[PDB]
Formats: structure tokens, C-alpha cells, sequence
């Protein structure tokens, strides 16, 4: 219902997080997408605390090691998911209410992610 | 030649052939997506299915184009059932299609776009469209990644036209791309990571989708605007 | 119904009868025996002959008779003390080679201008005619225009730096027999019509 | 016959000292609904942002094509505008624009959007191909308008209202009974 | 010889000349109807100097190009042109006549500009009346001299220099 | 002598060069010559879509423009078969009726100026204003519309149409009947007009006159009755006629014509409420824009139809109507490409004037001008 805000949110959060972490490494980061419902907004209500569909963490080979999307603002099953490319790895963020973010049903946190981030970036590593 | 009829006309056309193109020569025609001109045909955009009578009915929609002809055979296309599955295919299709259409410079030159408008359209005279069932999020993968110094690659483009990488097969019999990922989490790639191969760029012709495009003329031009003029090479003493 | 005295000649004289679902009719004439025939109608108690477009297939994705076809349309008034509402078309296939025709200026005076536009427009002389002049168009411009033959007109549009369009290739429009980008079309594409 | 004659003077008459109906420009504001169509304006995001992509949708719904469209991919960093694609170039001939509306219609970006604006007339043919940024929302007038608010230090006055906005339209704000 | 040459004169004169401007009309379009329009009925012009508003250049010098035209219409028009007095403008009026609006063909004659000079376009078919009235004012403050163009530039205070004049 | 009466003269603007074989105090015949303005538009047309050619139909007809527009939209709607909303109909017929209201209003604007006094013209256009500022609230353009859109109009009517629509009926009554009151009285007024303007309504079927020249003769020949095309039907109304080809006649038929509008307004308003405004079928019709935000089919449509536009099926169609200018019907062969591969335009006003060296047989030279007036013009008919 309103999970959806804590969600965007969160989704700014954990956007936030694959910044600083590009920038912390160095890494290259790429925004990928916007949202439909930005484009084709027009005058109907947009609110979305960014303005940000979908971005990743390339390898700075333009190809990802990490890829980060959020579902869009009516379109059902919201959830963030992550894939890390060539490994099958499929994350499905939840949020939990009374509990915060979790991943799978473990609460998410920052180091979390930053252990997927150099787990893959130091794995793949493709370039 | 065997003896064919689609639907209400029948033609001559001798054994062997597919009745795909007997079809299109009896001026009936039907959604494609897979197979093509100068190409091996495969089942998988499964477009081509029809029913025949030969008289009786398949219980399966067999792909035309991939059967062969039969002498004094019926060839059912105006079905209401198939235009009904058509559509059916296509909003399958249109799952993760992403919704792109303005950038899309596949645009004009959107067979798949055509197709679609063709032969779709919800089973209901109406007095409310629909436009989906669907409504829950789609994929999101990859994009804007230069595949080439020519040709940018936007991976959720691709339909999963398999045409490029067997086109690699079957025309310079020289590989450099393969499906990953199994099932829907499949995706096409390269390993080369750029393709040292001779002939290329033929490719951004067969996308049947916008995925392989020359960037060098990426956001430069619309399809339709183009004078398409006919010409000659001579580049090459071809 | 007036108009039924009028078909069961016309099938008696074997004449094919045009029908589209839409309800207008045409009947398919040789040149000869035309005048006569609507001679006949007149007298049948046709009120008003309305039109008469002249038809160039010049280039049509089907076959067709002939390159030129005229249509007449006549009616019956029947807010007149006479007619029945009997409107109908009269095609009547034309060879290119001989532009000729007998006139029907004298069945109706409104014919006179009407069939001067189609000389004019297309190339066709109405035997029998008083006057050939343009009455809508120079006589410094030749060729009988508005023809698919005849030249189309277009000049480039013009912005900053000279930049231009050419208008007949920036079109994205299409003819049937036109294919566009697409290399073969079916579906809706290939036309649509309803019936619920 | 002559009775009328007496008539028609009589009613006339009561015209005459009818204080009048006409409204005198540009001296109080013409009267417009909010449906009307003046010159296109280029709208933008309160995001900063320029909603047009370079849709080019209306170059095909123009049959004057009046609109030449350089078109580009849009800044990684600094996008100025949000999408992939942009305008380099958005210019109009307004010597033969049609103001479709259809434009309009056809635009996603709901770029163009048609203004209150018809205070356009100048001598030279190639001045009248309006310009990308005269045909923002971001403009205080018409070319040769603001072009004399300058060499005479004049400020502006557009001489219109409407009742009230047109939705579409929702940065600029015009006169509206409340401006001229 | 036309009021000219000495600072009172020519300031006279062509307050004389500008405030007097006696409307030709050359209706062949839509642009009538709306000129009729135009002229009454919410909007005045007699407080611009026109009675004139009818068919005769031997009551005006200011000629209206009012509407889409033809082939036919060019020598036409020039003789019309050539039938007026010396010191005469040429508003092109509207889209339709500026150029050539939403027509591409032979028989049309685009960029009316061609056949006779121009000093004053006012684009739109249809413009509004009121546009007219704008650009009259122009015209009115362009005659006077108390104009340019947009990159500045200066120009003569008649149509009637741009090409020969008779 | 052969006097050559040439274009735009004096405020007749037609491009009129008229030999006019006088007896130097009579006209004995009128060759028209004409034909001076053309553009070929049913050419142009073909190198147009089907959307497209709804901007030139109203491009014609500088009086009721609508009507052009609506015989188009008709034919092509009966065509691929497709259906209109009640209200859309609704709709359609009240800014059909305002604009031959309109029209009148030109004409008898136009009668009075041509020649007699010329005051009256001025209120009649203080009428029209209203008219057009109706059209403005609604379609945001004085006159030239796109309303009408196919499967019926494009958007919802405004609250504030429905006011000043009650207001200007209001007002009217009265004010048509002013106007009529110049006309019947003024013995001047029977001394211009009842003599002239003669032909027999044989003669008027024979060299093509169509209604309000026709029913100018009093002959009944309403389109909307006798090939009664939508809502029509089932709206009360009769025929307005005359009973003689004369000036005089035609001048009086328009005002009860105006009447009776005025009541199919008065109709319409009742029978009119909330509903879809145009077709749904989105294949055929493109889709609402509040929405591509939504489906990507949508999406692919919406684009679609707009660039391309669709593929009608082949054929060949006419539709017969009343416009208040006459017979009025499209002959559209389209071979089902994304334009027709032909546009034929049925133009009465042109067939009405075929009959002008009949009209105007033996006259009076002074008579003439306004014979020639009395038959209204619109030169788009003619020069097409
Ligand atoms: S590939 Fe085709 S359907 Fe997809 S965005 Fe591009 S043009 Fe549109
Ligand atoms: S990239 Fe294009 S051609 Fe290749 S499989 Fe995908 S859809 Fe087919
Ligand atoms: S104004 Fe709209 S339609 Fe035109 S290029 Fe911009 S986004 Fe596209
Ligand atoms: S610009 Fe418009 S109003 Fe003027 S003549 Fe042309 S079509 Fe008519
Ligand atoms: S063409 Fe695709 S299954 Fe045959």
C-alpha cells in the first residue's frame, strides 16, 4: 500500500549505496533507465522521490557486474531485485513492515550489499 | 508440383517446400517472426501455425513453414481460432517487451511493431478496449552497452531473435555469440567482446528488433524520414 | 424501384452489376450501347443525374478493364412528383487510346461543365460537347492534369541554414501496391473492415 | 411598404443610444477560452527539465512539415532532459505551421503545447522561423515583441485572457482576468 | 518631392502618412470573411484611417495580399499592384498567402512574396483580427522608421524599394 | 457589348471575369468565365493520409465547414464500418446546425452588403461573433475545427458551453425576426428582387441547382429527409420552401431555415448527457494518451496511428448529404493503402452555377450583380 514509500525509500538508499561504492572503488556506474511514468507523465500526479527506474554497476566495459531495478508506481509485485550477470543470481528485496528492507527475509543492510558488490566485482570481473 | 490449396485458392508449387511460402504466393499471409529468407527455418517464434486438412484437421498447429506441402492438401489461415492465438503470441511476446517505442530506432522498420497491429487485437463489437492482463513488472536487464565500435547493444531490445547468432552459423559458419542464461533468465552474448569476424554488421539488418544499431547514427534520424535511395557498391570489385 | 425495371434489363443484357456491402451499386457498360441505354432511363422517369467522376487506374494493385472508367450517378428525386430516392452508379470502362464518348448534355444540361472538368482533369473528349475550354485550370499547363502519370508539384520547405525537407520522401504514407519498410504485409495492413 | 421604413429607423435608433458592445484592443484584453491555439510552447519539468525528447511524432503529423529536428542523445551527466534523446535542434517555420494540435496529440512529451499567443508579424521571411528557445515556456512574449521591449526598454503585455489555464499548459502562467 | 529633407517635414508627413492607411483588400480566401470581421463589430479601423476598406487603388496604397492564390492570379495581382500610386505596402497576409500553408502543387503559388515585394507578412490561417491590428501597428511604427529587424537592421520606410515601383 | 466584369470587384470577390453580351442596356446572356483559383485538391489529397485530410476539408468551405468535414468523416466511417456514439452524434449535429446558422448569417451579411443597405450586416456579424465565440470555447479555433475526430469527436464538450449555448437562443427569436423585418416591407425590397432570379424547377433539375435553389423553388429536396443520414431521423423539423426560383424567395427560406435549427439545438440539448465521445475499438481509433504511461501496446498503436495510420479495406463509397450549400457527398476510392487513390468531391455550389447564363437570361444590367449574389457563392466549390 504506502510499503511503496518506504520502498522508494529505500530504493534511493540502496541507489545511494551503489554510488558510493562506484565512486569508492571507482567503479563505473551507469544509469539505465527511467521510468515510463515519467515520460508519459504530462500532468497526471508524479511524486517519486527520483526520478530513476533502473541503473547498475558496470565493470567500466559498459558491461554490468551488477544490475539494480525497481518496479514502477501501479505496476504490481513491487519489489527491488538485483541479478548479478553469468552467476544466476536473483535477489528479491521485500519489504517487511515492523522490521524494515530484507532480503529474502534477512533485513538488508549496507555491508550486505557491499560483500554481493566485491564478491562480483572482484569474481566476474569480465574485463 | 503439388497440389495445394490455401484456403480458396490452390497453386502449383513442386514438393518439398514449405507451405509458409506457398501461403504468401497465394496472397494469405501470417505473422513471422523466426525464420527468413536465405535462412534454415526454426520453430521458435511458432508464427507460422496453421491448421491443415489433408480431409481432416491437425490437432496441433504445426508451423508451416517448417512442414513440407502435401498434394490436394487445405490450408486453413483465415481461422478464427489462429487469429485468436495470434494475438495470444504476440501479447506473450510483449511481456517484457520494454516500452521504448519513441527511442526505439528499430521504429519504422518494427516488423514485430507491425505484426502486432496486424494481427492483434483483444477477443471481444466492443464497447471497452483491454489492453493486457499482464500488470506486474517487467525485466529489467542490460543496456546501453557498445557491443562494437560501429554497433550498441541494448539487450532487452532483443526478442530473443535468434536469427543473429545463427546467421553466424549458417552464413560465415564462424561463432561468436551464444545464449547465456537458461530459460527466461536467458540473454544473448559475446565473449569476443567485440567481434573480429569479416562480416558483421549484417546483423543490425536481421534484428528483428532495435538491440544492434548503428550508433554512428544512433539518435540521428528517423526511420521513415530517410530517402532509401537504391544504389550500387563499388567498394568492393562486387 | 424505379431502379428495378432498369435491373432486370440490365441482366437481361448480361451487364455486371457491381455491389459494395455499403449498398451503392454500379452497372458495367461498353461505350456504345451507353447513351441509349440511359436514353432509356430518363425516360424510365430518372429524375437528376448527379455526377460524373472520371476515373484514371492508372496504377491500381488489381486489374481493371480499362485505364479510364467514368461513373455516372443518377437519381431519382423522390421529394419530386416523381422518382423513388432510385439512386444509382453507371461505370463504364474506358479505352485509353481513344479519350472519346458520347455526351449526356443531352439528358441533362448539367453535364455540359461536368464533363469539360474531365477533359480537363483527365484527357476525355464527350463527343458531342459544345466548347472544350479549361474552366478551372491554365491552358498554360498541358497534359490533361491530375493523372497519377502527372507530376506531383513539391518544393523543399526551408529553415535555419538552408535546412530542408523534401516532402515526398519524408512521408512515412503508402499506397497498397507501395510496401514500405516492411517487406510484406497481411492483417489489418492489408486493410480491415467490421461488420459487428 | 412604409411603416418598416419607420421601424427599422426606430430600432436603430435605440442602437444608437446603446452604449456599445465592441471591446477596443489592445486596450482591454481580448477574450479567449482555454482551448486556443497561439504559438506552441515547449514545456518543461519541475524537475528543471525539458519534457521533449525529440518525439519528432508531429513531424509526421505536420503536413506542411513545418518543423526541422536535429535530434540528440542527451548528456550522461548533465541530461538536458531526462530521456535519451533529445532536440539539439527544434526549429519551426511558422510561415506555414499548421498548430496542428494533432502535434499536440501526437507528442508523448506533451512538449508542444499550443499558447495565447498570435502577436507575430514581421517584415523579413527568415525571422518568422521561430527558434527552440522562442518557443519555450520560458519566453515573456512574442520575437519581435520582446525584440522592441529592449531597443525601447519597454517592458511586456500580451492583451489576452483567458478564464483560467488551460491543464495542459502548467508552468507559464498567462493574463488571466487578473493580467492583460 | 514628398515631404521630406527637413526634420519638421518628413516627421509630419509621415505621421500624415502613417495614421492615414487606407486598407486594399485582396480577398480570394477565407481572409475576407474574417476581414469583414475585422474591419466592425468589436474592432474598429476608422481610428486608423480607414473609410477605405473597398476596391479601388485610387483610394488606397496599402495592399492587403488576403488568402491562398493561384497561377492565374500572379499578372493579375502585379497589375493590380502596378495600379496604384507611387508610395504603396504590401501586406502579405496570412499563412494561406506567406507561404503557401499546407500546399505543395503546381497550380498553387507559394511564397506570394514571388510575384510582388513584401515589407509586412502576418502569418496564421486563420490569424486573428487583432493580429492584423498588431501588425499594422508595426507597419505604422515601421513606415515611421521607429523599426529594424531582429538582428537590428534598418530598412526604408516603403515596401516600394525592393523591387522597381510604378 | 462584351463587358468583361474581371475578379475581386467590387467586395463580390469572386475570381469572376464574366462576358457579359449586353444590348447596352441589357444583358442578353453571362458567359462565365472562371477557373481563375484551383488548387486540386482531391490530388493533393491522395498524397495525404486519411487524418491529414481532415485539414482540407473545412479548407473549402469558408461557411459551414463542418459539413464538408462530416460527409468526409461519414464516408470513411461507413467504410471500415465503424460507429459513433449517441452523444458524439449529438454533438455532431449541434455544431452542425451552428454553423448553417452561421452560414445564413454570411449570406444575408453578404446579400445586404453586395448591394442594398449595408448596415444590417454589421448585427448579423455581431450574431455570428457569438457563433464563433461558441466555436472558439469548444474547439479552440474560430472556425476550421478538428472536433470531429473518427469514431466521433475527440474530447468532451466544456461545462461552459452549456450557458452561453442557452443565452444565444435566448436572444435570437427576436433578433432573426428584426432582420426578416428589413426585408418583406420595403417596397424597394420588392422592386430589386421578386421579379428576378427566374428559372422553372424543371430547368433547375436539368442544369443542377440543389436545395435552397431548389427548395429556393419551393421543391422539397431535403437530403436529411429523403436519404435521411444520422440522428435526422428522429428529430422533428420540416422543410422550409419557397414556391418560385427568385430572389425574393430565397431570402426568406433561410430565415425559417434558421428557425428550425434553432429548434433541432433545442432538441439536441434534451437529449443530450455524459458518454464515450468516440469510437472504442482502439485498432481503428487511436487510443487515449493516458494510457501510454500504461500498456505498451498502447504504445505500439498509439505510435502506429499516428505515424502510418491504418489500412481501410479497398473500396469505393459515397455517402449522399445536405449541406447547406446543397447536395454534398464524397466519391472516395481508396485501394487500401495509408491514402485514397482517389477523392472525387461532390461541390454543389459549382453545379449551381452552370445554370448562371440561364439564371440570368435577357436581365437587367444593374440586376445582374445581385443575381449573380442571390445564388451564393463560395468560390472552394468551384475553383476546388
Ligand atoms: S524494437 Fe520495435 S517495438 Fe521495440 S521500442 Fe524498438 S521500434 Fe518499438
Ligand atoms: S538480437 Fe535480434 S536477431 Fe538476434 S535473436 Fe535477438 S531478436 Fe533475433
Ligand atoms: S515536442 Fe514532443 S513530439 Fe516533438 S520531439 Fe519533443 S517530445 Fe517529441
Ligand atoms: S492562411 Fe488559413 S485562413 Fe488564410 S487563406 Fe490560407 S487557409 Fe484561409
Ligand atoms: S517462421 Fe517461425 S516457426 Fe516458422
Amino acid at each position: 500500500a504506502s510499503s511503496e514509500r518506504e520502498l522508494y525509500e529505500a530504493w534511493v538508499e540502496l541507489l545511494s549505496w551503489m554510488r558510493e561504492y562506484a565512486q569508492a572503488k571507482g567503479v563505473r556506474f551507469e544509469k539505465e533507465a527511467d521510468f515510463p511514468d515519467f515520460i508519459y507523465r504530462m500532468e497526471r500526479p508524479y511524486d517519486l522521490p527520483t526520478t530513476i527506474m533502473t541503473a547498475s554497476l558496470s565493470d567500466g566495459l559498459g558491461e554490468p557486474f551488477l544490475l539494480a531495478d525497481v518496479s514502477p508506481r501501479h505496476a504490481k509485485l513491487k519489489r527491488i531485485g538485483l541479478r548479478l550477470p553469468r552467476a544466476h543470481i536473483h535477489l528479491h528485496a521485500h519489504y517487511e513492515p515492523g522490521k524494515g528492507l530484507v532480503t529474502g527475509k534477512i533485513p538488508l543492510t549496507k555491508e550486505r550489499f557491499f560483500a554481493l558488490a566485491d564478491r562480483a566485482r572482484e569474481a566476474l570481473a569480465f574485463a | 508440383m503439388v497440389r495445394v490449396k490455401v484456403n480458396d485458392r490452390i497453386v502449383e508449387v513442386p514438393p518439398g517446400t514449405s507451405v509458409m511460402d506457398a501461403v504468401f504466393h497465394a496472397g494469405y499471409d501470417v505473422p513471422l517472426f523466426c525464420s527468413e529468407k536465405h535462412l534454415s527455418p526454426i520453430g521458435a517464434c511458432r508464427m507460422c501455425l496453421v491448421r491443415i486438412g489433408l480431409i481432416q484437421w491437425q490437432p496441433k498447429l504445426a508451423a508451416s513453414c517448417v512442414t513440407a506441402v502435401a498434394d490436394g492438401m487445405v490450408v486453413d489461415t483465415l481461422s478464427d481460432v489462429v487469429r485468436e492465438a495470434q494475438a495470444g503470441m504476440v501479447e506473450f511476446t510483449l511481456l517484457n517487451h520494454p516500452l521504448d517505442c519513441p527511442t526505439c530506432d528499430k521504429g519504422g522498420a518494427c516488423e514485430l511493431q507491425d505484426r502486432t497491429v496486424e494481427y492483434g487485437l483483444y477477443e471481444k463489437p466492443l464497447e471497452l478496449p483491454v489492453y493486457t492482463r499482464f500488470e506486474f513488472t517487467r525485466r529489467h536487464v542490460d543496456k546501453h552497452h557498445p557491443l562494437s565500435p560501429f554497433v550498441i547493444l541494448d539487450r532487452e531490445r532483443c526478442i530473443h531473435c535468434k536469427r543473429c547468432v545463427r546467421y553466424f552459423e549458417e552464413v560465415p559458419g564462424d561463432e561468436v555469440l551464444d545464449f547465456i542464461e537458461r530459460g527466461v533468465h536467458t540473454f544473448i552474448g559475446t565473449m569476443d567482446f567485440g567481434l573480429p569476424s569479416g562480416f558483421s554488421g549484417n546483423i543490425t539488418d536481421i534484428c528483428p528488433v532495435g538491440a544492434l544499431l548503428d550508433l554512428t547514427a544512433r539518435f540521428r534520424a528517423r526511420n521513415w524520414e530517410m530517402e532509401e535511395t537504391p544504389t550500387t557498391c563499388a567498394l568492393c570489385p562486387v | 424501384m424505379r431502379l428495378e425495371r432498369v435491373l432486370e434489363e440490365a441482366r437481361a443484357k448480361g451487364y455486371p452489376i457491381e455491389d459494395n456491402g455499403l449498398g451503392n451499386l454500379w452497372v458495367v457498360l461498353p461505350r456504345e450501347r451507353f447513351k441509349e441505354e440511359m436514353a432509356h432511363y430518363k425516360a424510365m422517369g430518372f429524375n437528376f443525374l448527379a455526377d460524373i467522376v472520371g476515373l484514371d487506374y492508372l496504377t491500381y494493385p488489381d486489374p481493371r478493364p480499362e485505364r479510364f472508367a467514368v461513373v455516372y450517378e443518377l437519381v431519382s428525386l423522390p421529394g419530386w412528383k416523381d422518382g423513388d430516392g432510385s439512386r444509382f452508379f453507371v461505370r463504364v470502362y474506358v479505352p485509353e487510346e481513344d479519350p472519346r464518348l458520347p455526351t449526356v448534355t443531352d439528358l441533362w444540361g448539367s453535364a455540359n461543365f461536368l464533363e469539360r472538368e474531365v477533359y480537363d482533369l483527365f484527357g476525355i473528349v464527350f463527343e458531342g460537347h459544345p466548347d472544350l475550354r479549361k474552366i478551372l485550370t491554365p491552358e498554360d499547363l498541358e497534359g490533361h492534369p491530375l493523372r497519377k502519370d502527372y507530376p506531383l508539384g513539391e518544393t523543399p520547405t526551408l529553415f535555419r541554414e538552408g535546412r530542408y525537407i523534401i516532402p515526398a520522401e519524408f512521408r512515412a504514407a503508402l499506397t497498397g501496391k507501395d510496401p514500405g519498410l516492411t517487406f510484406y504485409k497481411g492483417g489489418s495492413r492489408k486493410g480491415y473492415r467490421s461488420l459487428w | 411598404t412604409l411603416k418598416a421604413l419607420a421601424q427599422s429607423l426606430g430600432i436603430t435608433l435605440k442602437y444608437l443610444f446603446s452604449k456599445p458592445v465592441t471591446v477596443p484592443y489592445p486596450d482591454a484584453p481580448v477574450a479567449l477560452k482555454p482551448r486556443f491555439h497561439g504559438r506552441h510552447v515547449l514545456t518543461r519539468h519541475p524537475n528543471g527539465l525539458e519534457k521533449c525528447i525529440g518525439c519528432s511524432l508531429c513531424a509526421a503529423a505536420c503536413p506542411a512539415y513545418a518543423i526541422y529536428v536535429e535530434p540528440a542523445e542527451n548528456d550522461p551527466e548533465n541530461p538536458v532532459s531526462a530521456g535519451e534523446r533529445y532536440a539539439k535542434v527544434y526549429e519551426i517555420n511558422m510561415l506555414r505551421c499548421i498548430f496542428c494540435g494533432l502535434c499536440e496529440e501526437a507528442c508523448p512529451t506533451g512538449a508542444i503545447v499550443l499558447g495565447y499567443d498570435f502577436e507575430m508579424a514581421d517584415y523579413e521571411y527568415s525571422d518568422l522561423v521561430y527558434g527552440k528557445e522562442d518557443m519555450l515556456v520560458d519566453v515573456v512574449g512574442t520575437k519581435p515583441q520582446r525584440r522592441e521591449a529592449k531597443r525601447t526598454g519597454k517592458p511586456v503585455k500580451v492583451g489576452y485572457v483567458v478564464p483560467y489555464v488551460r491543464p495542459e499548459l502548467e508552468g507559464f502562467k498567462a493574463p488571466t482576468e487578473g493580467g492583460k | 518631392r514628398e515631404g521630406i529633407l527637413f526634420t519638421t517635414l518628413e516627421k509630419l508627413v509621415a505621421w500624415g502618412r502613417s495614421n492615414s492607411l487606407w486598407p486594399a483588400t485582396f480577398g480570394l480566401a477565407c481572409c475576407a470573411i474574417e476581414m469583414m470581421a475585422s474591419t466592425d463589430a468589436r474592432n474598429d479601423l476608422a481610428r486608423f484611417g480607414s473609410e477605405v476598406f473597398r476596391a479601388s487603388p485610387r483610394q488606397a496604397d496599402v495592399m492587403i495580399v488576403a488568402g491562398r492564390l493561384s497561377k492565374k492570379m500572379a499578372p493579375v495581382m502585379r497589375r493590380v499592384w502596378e495600379q496604384m500610386p507611387d508610395p504603396k505596402w504590401v501586406i502579405s497576409m496570412g499563412a494561406c498567402a506567406s507561404s503557401g500553408g499546407m500546399f505543395n502543387n503546381y497550380a498553387i503559388v507559394q511564397n506570394v512574396d514571388s510575384v510582388v515585394p513584401v515589407d509586412v507578412y502576418v502569418p496564421g490561417c486563420p490569424p486573428r483580427p487583432e493580429a492584423l491590428i498588431y501588425a499594422v501597428m508595426q507597419l505604422q511604427k515601421k513606415v515611421r522608421g521607429q523599426a529594424y529587424n531582429e538582428r537590428g537592421e534598418r530598412l526604408p520606410p516603403v515596401a516600394a524599394w525592393k523591387r522597381t515601383r510604378g | 457589348m462584351t463587358l468583361n466584369v474581371g475578379p475581386q470587384h467590387p467586395s463580390t470577390h469572386g475570381v469572376l471575369r464574366l462576358m457579359v453580351t449586353l444590348s447596352g442596356e441589357e444583358v442578353l446572356e453571362v458567359v462565365p468565365h472562371i477557373g481563375y483559383l484551383h488548387t486540386g485538391f482531391e490530388k493533393t489529397m491522395e498524397h495525404r493520409t486519411y487524418l491529414q485530410n481532415i485539414t482540407y476539408t473545412p479548407r473549402m468551405d469558408y461557411l459551414h465547414s463542418f459539413a464538408h468535414d462530416l460527409a468526409y468523416a461519414l464516408a470513411v466511417e461507413k467504410l471500415l464500418g465503424a460507429v459513433v456514439p449517441p452523444r458524439a452524434e449529438t454533438i455532431r449535429v449541434i455544431l452542425n446546425e451552428l454553423s448553417r446558422l452561421a452560414s445564413h448569417l454570411v449570406f444575408l451579411g453578404t446579400g445586404l452588403l453586395d448591394l442594398g443597405a449595408l448596415t444590417p450586416f454589421f448585427y448579423a456579424f455581431r450574431e455570428r461573433e457569438t457563433i464563433l465565440d461558441l466555436f472558439e470555447w469548444v474547439t479552440g479555433q474560430r472556425f476550421h475545427h478538428n472536433y470531429i475526430r473518427i469514431g466521433g469527436v475527440k474530447e468532451d464538450l466544456p461545462e461552459e458551453f452549456v450557458p452561453e449555448l442557452k443565452k444565444l437562443l435566448e436572444v435570437l427569436p427576436h433578433r432573426i425576426d428584426e432582420y426578416e423585418a428589413l426585408f418583406a416591407e420595403s417596397p424597394i425590397f420588392y422592386e430589386r428582387a421578386r421579379g428576378v432570379g427566374v428559372i422553372p424547377p424543371e430547368v433547375a433539375i436539368d442544369l443542377g441547382l440543389t436545395g435552397g435553389s431548389l427548395r429556393a423553388s419551393g421543391v422539397n429536396y431535403d437530403v436529411r429527409k429523403a436519404y435521411p443520414y444520422s440522428g435526422y431521423e428522429t428529430y422533428t423539423f420540416d422543410v422550409p420552401l419557397g414556391e418560385r426560383g427568385d430572389v425574393f424567395d430565397r431570402m426568406l427560406v433561410r430565415i425559417r431555415e434558421m428557425r428550425e435549427s434553432v429548434k433541432i439545438i433545442k432538441q439536441a440539448l434534451e437529449r443530450l448527457e455524459p458518454g464515450p465521445v468516440r469510437d472504442p475499438n482502439p485498432q481503428i481509433t487511436p487510443p487515449p494518451r493516458h494510457l501510454l504511461e500504461t500498456s505498451m501496446e498502447a504504445v505500439i498503436y498509439h505510435f502506429k496511428h499516428y505515424t502510418e495510420g491504418f489500412h481501410p479495406p479497398k473500396g469505393e463509397v459515397y455517402v449522399p448529404t445536405e449541406s447547406a450549400r446543397g447536395e454534398l457527398g464524397y466519391y472516395i476510392v481508396s485501394d487500401g493503402g495509408s491514402m485514397p487513390y482517389r477523392v472525387k468531391v461532390r461541390a454543389p455550389s459549382f453545379v449551381n452555377l452552370q445554370s448562371l447564363p440561364y439564371a440570368c437570361k435577357g436581365e437587367q444590367v444593374p440586376d445582374m450583380v445581385a443575381i449573380i449574389a442571390s445564388l451564393d457563392p463560395v468560390m472552394g466549390d468551384v475553383d476546388r
